[PDB]
């Protein structure tokens, strides 16, 4: 699970 | 940031944040004209705004420069999130000053066990959502190789590092990515990803920026 803001 | 510190406005001067009509990932400062960050965070309509400490209010000591250049490691997968790294090129140079400032790259990679200082106007809930209004800090260590293996089996590879806790509380959270992991003023890692976030057993996971420094410097000096 990556870190952005999505 | 879960479970960090308010860091001190402008205390983190290479710290940026990445804006396109809000703020999606953070980045570092390497030069007057370049930011390292996380391939994951490529897109158009980049706004680097460095300077920041509210990034909700205009305070004062504020640059905000557009990218000119959004250059992924062409290498970068993104499945496997293996060589999760990305130069962006500023449209024009920053003005350097106390509050806005370069990182240096490493000359060595580090070791386990040594202590670094990560940053981020990421969420600060390990359930639910909270963004702060101002940067965030928190002091981690590098884990060893076969504990960061051990969290997280047949997923982690050369280029990247566990940091933080196995213990709950304490890690980068979703808003992080592409921030900066310092130890000992070297820019050793970038935040790119974990399982949730301050969960037990799961720390976080970065890209190991040691290995890329002769790729950064080449890939500076071409364009
Ligand atoms: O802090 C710096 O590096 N320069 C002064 C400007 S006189 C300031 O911006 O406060
Ligand atoms: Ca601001």
């Amino acid at each position: 699970c990556t870190k952005s803001i999505c | 940031i879960v479970g960090g510190y308010t860091c001190g406005a402008n205390t983190v001067p290479y710290q940026v944040s990445l804006n396109s009509g809000y703020h999606f990932c953070g980045g570092s400062l390497i030069n007057s004209q370049w930011v390292v960050s996380a391939a994951h965070c490529y897109k158009s309509g980049i706004q680097v705004r460095l300077g920041e400490d509210n990034i909700n209010v205009v305070e004062g000591n504020e640059q905000f420069i557009s990218a000119s250049k959004s250059i992924v490691h062409p290498s970068y997968n993104s499945n496997t999130l293996n060589n999760d790294i990305m130069l962006i090129k500023l449209k024009s140079a920053a003005s350097l000053n106390s509050r806005v400032a370069s990182i240096s790259l490493p000359t060595s990679c580090a070791s386990a066990g040594t202590q670094c200082l990560i940053s981020g106007w990421g969420n600060t809930k390990s359930s639910g959502t909270s963004y702060p209004d101002v940067l965030k800090c928190l002091k981690a260590p590098i884990l060893s190789d076969s504990s960061c293996k051990s969290a997280y089996p047949g997923q982690i590879t050369s280029n990247m590092f566990c940091a933080g806790y196995l213990e709950g509380g304490k890690d980068s959270c979703q808003g992080d990515s592409g921030g900066p992991v310092v130890c000992s003023g070297k820019l050793q890692g970038i935040v790119s990803w974990g399982s949730g976030c301050a969960q037990k057993n799961k720390p976080g996971v970065y890209t190991k920026v040691c290995n890329y420094v002769s790729w950064i410097k080449q890939t500076i000096a071409s364009n």
